[PDB]
């Protein structure tokens, strides 16, 4: 047993204390474990619950502790399908407007995200004053097909991440002429349609509405990304 | 068990094969077709490691060896103890691996999320058949192939590399160290820069992700984005992977020479041809 | 071709971002640059503006004079010929002290001096950028973890060219400045102790190297895959989950059993990568003083 065998051994009883470390650093959201029903699970493992930390967060807008007492402060409209734990549960209503399964959403902070500066992170290209399109086809104007193949709207605006000069929305004119906002990522801009999988027309305007035309909160993106994104799963008996 | 926010995500549907049946839960383990399919193939491929292990007369991890076929088997089959271990237990693990990508992706499409992760490991898968598979195959014969021993498969990249001088001027070798360097550089800096400003100094509120720009401008004069460093910690990891794949397989089957002889093509060239002068005049 | 957020479809721009002040020394730091139309494909196209200070020109300044060290003595191995220049470029070496030289500085310019000028240039370039680094982050507010997983690689680096060959008693010891040469180096040093194969750091430095790979594709294409939710931003996932992370933890959660947060994986991110060079400085300070075979070593001991 040599300074070798002594640096070896303990650098692998430090790396077992490094994953202690890491995995408890990763259960100050989600933990502790519940049952089926919502209650304390009886067994959580062998790795202790982390030591609350706190955050403080800019513009005044609080503190933040985790691991804190976790509530999912929304409605859940899904019921277990099975006595014994394991099974799916299933949407009790329409799983797209009640937000369960690909369409969740998470109770978010109702504000929406501010940059370093506390300007709102995203506005509208045109209430962003030098905002433009500045390469790849500009995709105002142009009509939204859904996975039905059928047009949903026409675009009206491209709402983009500031700080970092990114299309993220794209705002979209429906038949009533209010408007969603779709996600960017979520889109094929065409030189002539953008083309959206994720939903059939006649869903479109089940998007979440935001409460002001110029700002979206993160409660507001989370409600309207995942409903876009459920129509994935929810949509397809329409996708041919 | 389940996290305080996993329930609303456990719903039925996005399976590819099998409809409803397989579509459940262990513990977390999330099951459907392929990881009824992942724990056959893997079943299958462990017991037969555990009876390569009864012929060879060891139970250590340390020394168990599923060695490849003869190269005097060319890409025939062999018996089960000269070679045809190697052969099923190669075919499980290459089921296992097809089919963890595969319930990844009926994972994917439950959670409605992007299918950008199975897309990723199968290029690992990619570099496993490029070792198992492609190059024996090409090469004719599977021989060539690495052992499945902890410490042969280290011999084997030894045994191998030095076939051709240094696998060092191999110049797909260089580009794919470059990457898995650059890679591990940018995933160091990447956590680094997010931990700095999730947990910034004392008596401070939490940072912004201007900050996190600004101090990438500020030390090197830009910024790449952070949707920009996830795309380049991806680019860089695979290919990192890829290009590993093209440095083996072009090596043996269409390459034979010491690798650094490949450098001749700079020196011998013709604008410089002769001179006295330097290493090489 | 359902879009998948590799590259952007359509780039946006208007003003630039000048960042933030917080304490930072506007008198050093410099202008805002071109954008790149070209780079605004993959990211950001705004380049700048840089911080230069005090620090930066120390590095900067030294940092060129081991580039412009070692490349005289490149022009000088040519024969001062432009031709002979590009062809050998990458045969060109600029060694240190034969050994019996030791670690004295009185060794000639021509046979190990230069070497020894040019590596101070660097020790300095590196240190003071390293400072750098530090103090970039202090300006801003924000915590050192930079400067620390920087400190990783700077470990490696002081083993290689200085601590290691101290030990070892010259100078001889150290990597030579030249593209191929520190790789025959590299594999000379394999072999005069006794396969690296066998140095149980060296096996852990590549488990993280390979692991660094395996995690920041797990992780990068985690982001993209839910981008589609705001994913990227991970401060605010941070701040205040969002179904992105959520949904981002239940992939791995059902996949292999366990999941991270949007804070923590970024802790496993920095100990991956940094544990490369921790590990490897280790193994490489340990061969030759403590440890001559490490094949031999092997059998001795596990
Ligand atoms: C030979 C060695 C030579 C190598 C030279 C270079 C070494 C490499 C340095 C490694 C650092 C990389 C990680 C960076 C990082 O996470 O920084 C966090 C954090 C960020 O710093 P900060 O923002 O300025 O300060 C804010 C707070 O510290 C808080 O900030 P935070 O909350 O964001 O971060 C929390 C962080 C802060 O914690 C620290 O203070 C960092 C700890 C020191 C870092 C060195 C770690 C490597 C040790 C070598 C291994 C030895 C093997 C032999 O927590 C940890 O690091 C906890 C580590 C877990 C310990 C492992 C458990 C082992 C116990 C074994 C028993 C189990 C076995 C049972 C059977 O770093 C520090 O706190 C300082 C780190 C010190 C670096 C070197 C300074 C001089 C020495
Ligand atoms: C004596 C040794 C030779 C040499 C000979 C070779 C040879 C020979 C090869 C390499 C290869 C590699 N070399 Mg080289 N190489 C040398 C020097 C170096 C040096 C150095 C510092 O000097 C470096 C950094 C490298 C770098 C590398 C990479 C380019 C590459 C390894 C990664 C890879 O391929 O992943 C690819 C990833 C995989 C194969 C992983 C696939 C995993 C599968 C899909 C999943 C497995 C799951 C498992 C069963 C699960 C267990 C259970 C769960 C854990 C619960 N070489 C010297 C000169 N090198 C290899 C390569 O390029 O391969 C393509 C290769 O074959
Ligand atoms: C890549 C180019 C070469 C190669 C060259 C090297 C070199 C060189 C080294 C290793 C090292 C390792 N290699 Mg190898 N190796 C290759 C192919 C593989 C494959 C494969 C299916 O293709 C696997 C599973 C492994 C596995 C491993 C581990 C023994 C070890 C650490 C890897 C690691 O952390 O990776 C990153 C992955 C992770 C961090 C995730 C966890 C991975 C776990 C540990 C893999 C467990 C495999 C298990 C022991 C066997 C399967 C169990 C079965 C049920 C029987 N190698 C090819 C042939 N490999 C190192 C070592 O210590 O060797 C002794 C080392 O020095
Ligand atoms: C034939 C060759 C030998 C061998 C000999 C060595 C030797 C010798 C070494 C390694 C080391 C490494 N080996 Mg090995 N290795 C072999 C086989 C392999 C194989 C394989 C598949 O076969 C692999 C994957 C590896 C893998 C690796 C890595 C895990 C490790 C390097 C970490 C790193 O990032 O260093 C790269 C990173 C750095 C060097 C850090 C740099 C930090 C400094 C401060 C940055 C300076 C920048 C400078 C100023 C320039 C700035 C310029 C301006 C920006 C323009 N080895 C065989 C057996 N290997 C290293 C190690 O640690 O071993 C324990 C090492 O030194
Ligand atoms: C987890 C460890 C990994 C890692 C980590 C790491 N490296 C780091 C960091 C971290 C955390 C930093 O914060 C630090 C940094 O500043 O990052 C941006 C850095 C860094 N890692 C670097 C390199 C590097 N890291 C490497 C490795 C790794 N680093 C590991 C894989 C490697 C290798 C060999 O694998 C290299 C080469 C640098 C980019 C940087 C350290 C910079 C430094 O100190 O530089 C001093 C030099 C200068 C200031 C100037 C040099 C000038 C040139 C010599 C001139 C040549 C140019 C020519 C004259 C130009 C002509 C005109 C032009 C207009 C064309
Ligand atoms: C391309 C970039 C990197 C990459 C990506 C990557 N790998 C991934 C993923 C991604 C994105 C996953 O989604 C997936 C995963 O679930 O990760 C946790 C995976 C994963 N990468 C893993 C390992 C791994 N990846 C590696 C490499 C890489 N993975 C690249 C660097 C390496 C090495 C050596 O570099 C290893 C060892 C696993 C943890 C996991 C896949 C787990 C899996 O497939 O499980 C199903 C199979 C089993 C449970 C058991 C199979 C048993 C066999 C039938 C018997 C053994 C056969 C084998 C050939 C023996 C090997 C013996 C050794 C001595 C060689
Ligand atoms: C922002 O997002 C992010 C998260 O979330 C918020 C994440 O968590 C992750 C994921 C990353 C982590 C959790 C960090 C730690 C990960 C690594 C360092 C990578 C190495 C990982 C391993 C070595 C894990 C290996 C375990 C495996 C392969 C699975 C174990 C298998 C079993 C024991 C059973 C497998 C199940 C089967 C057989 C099929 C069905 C189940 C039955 C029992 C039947 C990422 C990337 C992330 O970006
Ligand atoms: C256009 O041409 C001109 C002339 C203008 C150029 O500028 C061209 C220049 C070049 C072509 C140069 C290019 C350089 C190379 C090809 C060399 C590549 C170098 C490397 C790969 C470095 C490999 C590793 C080097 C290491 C490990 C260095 C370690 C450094 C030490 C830790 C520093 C320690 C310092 C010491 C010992 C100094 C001692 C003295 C003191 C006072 C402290
Ligand atoms: C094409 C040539 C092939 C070689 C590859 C060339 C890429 C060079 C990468 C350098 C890594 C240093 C920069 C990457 C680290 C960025 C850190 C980060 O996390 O950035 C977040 C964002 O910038 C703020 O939000
Ligand atoms: C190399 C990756 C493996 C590291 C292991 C990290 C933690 C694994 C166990 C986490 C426990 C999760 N659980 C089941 C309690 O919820
Ligand atoms: C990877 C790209 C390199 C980024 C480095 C950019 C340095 C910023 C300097 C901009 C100069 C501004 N100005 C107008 C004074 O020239
Ligand atoms: C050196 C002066 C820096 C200021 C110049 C600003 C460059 C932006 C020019 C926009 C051009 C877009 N383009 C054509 C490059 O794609
Ligand atoms: C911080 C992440 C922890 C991941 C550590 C992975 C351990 C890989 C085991 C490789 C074994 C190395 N060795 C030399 C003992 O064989
Ligand atoms: C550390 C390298 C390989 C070890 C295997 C990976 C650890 C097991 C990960 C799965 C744990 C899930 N579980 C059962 C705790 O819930
Ligand atoms: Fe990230």
């Amino acid at each position: 047993f040599d300074l070798a065998s002594l640096a070896i051994y303990s650098f692998w009883i430090f790396l077992a204390g490094l994953i202690y470390y890491l995995q408890t650093e990763n259960m100050r959201e989600g933990y502790p474990l519940e049952n089926e029903d919502g209650t304390p699970a009886a067994n959580q493992g062998p790795f202790p619950l982390p030591k609350p930390k706190t955050f403080i967060l800019p513009h005044g807008r609080g503190t933040l502790t985790v691991p804190g007492p976790e509530s999912e402060d929304r409605p859940i409209a899904l019921a277990r399908t099975a006595v014994s734990e394991g099974f799916p549960h299933a949407p009790t209503g329409d799983p797209m407007k009640d937000g369960v399964g690909p369409a969740s959403w998470v109770a978010r902070r109702d504000l929406p995200e501010l940059d370093g500066h506390g300007h709102n992170k995203i506005k509208p290209m045109k209430a962003a004053a030098g905002f433009h399109v500045s390469a790849g086809k500009n995709p105002i104007g142009l009509p939204v097909r859904g996975c039905d193949l059928e047009i949903a709207g026409k675009v009206v605006d491209i709402w983009v991440d500031i700080p970092e000069q990114m299309a993220r929305f794209l705002e979209v004119e429906l038949k009533d002429g209010s408007t969603r906002l779709l996600p960017m990522q979520m889109v094929k801009v065409q030189s002539n349609r953008v083309h959206v999988n994720a939903l059939s027309s006649d869903l479109f305007a089940g998007i979440p509405t935001i409460k002001s035309p110029t700002e979206v909160t993160l409660l507001e993106e989370d409600k309207i990304c995942g409903y876009v994104a459920g129509g994935l799963m929810y949509a397809a008996p329409k996708r041919k | 068990a389940l996290l305080s926010f996993e329930r609303k995500y456990r719903v039925p549907g996005g399976t590819l094969v099998g409809g409803n049946l397989f579509d459940f839960w262990v513990g977390p383990f999330y099951v459907g077709f392929f990881g009824v399919a992942t724990f056959f193939f893997a079943a299958l491929g462990i017991i037969l490691i555990a009876w390569s292990a009864v012929l060879q007369g060891t139970w250590n991890p340390q020394l168990i060896s599923v060695y490849p076929p003869a190269l005097e088997y060319g890409l025939g089959g062999a018996p089960l103890a000269k070679g045809g271990l190697w052969q099923i237990i190669t075919i499980c693990a290459t089921g296992a691996f097809v089919s963890w990508a595969l319930r990844e992706v009926e994972i994917c499409r439950k959670l409605g999320i992007g299918y950008h992760i199975p897309f990723a490991f199968a290029f690992a898968i990619l570099a496993y058949l490029t070792l198992v598979l492609f190059r024996p195959v090409m090469m004719g014969a599977w021989g060539y192939a690495f052992p499945y021993g902890i410490w042969t498969h280290l011999d084997w990249v030894s045994n191998t590399g030095y076939t051709y001088g240094n696998f060092h001027y191999n110049p797909c070798h260089m580009i794919a160290i470059t990457f898995f360097f650059t890679n591990a550089l940018a995933l160091a800096l990447h956590g680094a820069l997010v931990l700095s400003a999730a947990n910034p100094e004392k008596g401070k509120e939490m940072r912004t992700p201007d900050h996190e720009d600004t101090f990438f401008r500020d030390l090197v004069g830009y910024s790449i984005g952070t949707l920009g460093i996830h795309r380049l910690g991806l680019l860089l990891s695979l290919s990192a992977v890829f290009f590993s794949a093209c440095c083996m397989i072009i090596t043996g089957t269409i390459w034979f020479d010491q690798w650094v002889d490949w450098w001749q093509w700079w020196v011998k060239l013709p604008w410089w041809a002769n001179i006295p002068g330097g290493i090489n005049g | 071709a359902e879009y998948q957020n590799i590259f952007t479809q359509v780039q946006v721009r208007g003003p630039a971002d000048l960042g933030m002040t917080e304490d930072v020394n506007l008198a050093n730091r410099s202008g805002v640059g071109p954008f790149s139309t070209l780079l605004g494909w993959f990211g950001n196209a705004q380049l700048g503006p840089i911080y230069l200070g005090s620090l930066g020109v120390l590095s900067l300044f030294s940092g060129l004079m081991w580039f412009f060290t070692i490349g005289i003595w490149f022009w000088y191995q040519a024969g001062w010929n432009p031709a002979v220049f590009l062809r050998d470029l990458f045969f060109f070496s600029l060694e240190p002290p034969a050994p019996e030289y030791g670690l004295s500085f009185a060794a000639p310019l021509k046979e190990g001096g230069l070497w020894l000028i040019a590596s101070f240039f660097m020790f300095v370039a590196v240190w003071s950028w390293w400072g750098r680094t530090y103090l970039r982050a202090q300006a801003l507010g924000m915590g050192k973890h930079t400067a620390w997983a920087f400190l990783s690689a700077i470990w490696l680096w002081m083993v290689l060219g200085f601590i290691r060959p101290i030990l070892m008693g010259s100078w001889s010891e150290a990597v030579p400045y030249g593209i191929f040469s520190h790789l025959d180096w590299t594999n000379n040093f394999s072999l005069v102790h006794g396969n690296l194969f066998y140095n149980p750091f060296h096996g852990l430095s590549i488990a993280f190297l390979y692991g660094s790979a395996l995690l920041f594709a797990m992780h990068g294409a985690t982001i993209l895959a839910v981008s589609r939710f705001g994913g990227e931003r991970e401060l605010e996932q941070i701040a205040d989950r969002g179904t992105a992370a959520e949904r981002a933890a239940l992939f791995w959660r059902w996949t292999m059993g366990f999941n991270a947060t949007m804070e923590g994986i970024h802790r496993w991110a920095i100990w991956m990568a940094v544990l490369v060079t921790l590990t490897g400085g280790i193994g490489i300070l340990l061969s030759g003083t403590v440890v001559d075979n490490w094949y031999v070593w092997g059998q001795n001991h596990g």
